[PDB]
């Protein structure tokens, strides 16, 4: 149920269309992720009974995103003690692998 | 191109909008059409069983 909550949570953080009943959703995502996805773009399709092709277009404008920096088990701790000064510039140098 | 498959999308929409009002305006005409038809009826089933009538006469 707390999942049901998280999953009407987002769908409330869309626009709704007015020409189909249809939403539009915009998502900051690393072509890495984008490819992962589309993959599960399709799966989700797949389980829904419409398997609606929901179609994901690329934005060639780039507005400032947040920083997201991967870590792990042990390089997490040192991340958020960098975090703790403050959260880098997109693309700034990641001080924590020296860290 | 995002904003031109949105662009897209509402003219197929405002399409959608006009044939459905086109098909209530033809509802309205097609009920006109019984009305009329439906008293062409009557004046042949008038004669109908006029012809009847003047035949048991």
């Amino acid at each position: 149920v707390r999942k049901m909550k998280a999953i009407y949570h987002t769908l409330n953080l869309c626009n709704i269309d007015v020409t189909q009943k249809c939403l539009i959703a915009e998502v900051w995502c690393p072509v890495t992720d984008l490819d992962s996805i589309q993959f599960a773009l399709r799966r989700g399709t797949e389980h829904s009974g419409s398997t609606v092709p929901s179609i994901l277009n690329r934005m060639q404008t780039n507005q400032t995103p947040p920083t997201y920096n991967k870590t792990n088990k042990f390089t997490h701790g040192f991340q958020n003690i960098v975090d703790a000064y403050g959260i880098g510039t997109y693309r700034e140098i990641n001080p924590a692998p020296y860290t | 191109s995002q904003s031109q498959g949105i662009q897209q999308l509402l003219q197929a929409e405002k399409r959608a909008a006009e044939k459905v009002a086109d098909a209530r305006k033809r509802k309205a005409r097609r009920l006109k059409q019984a009305k009329e038809e439906a008293q062409m009826e009557v004046e042949q089933y008038r004669r109908e069983r006029e012809q009847e009538f003047q035949s048991k006469q």
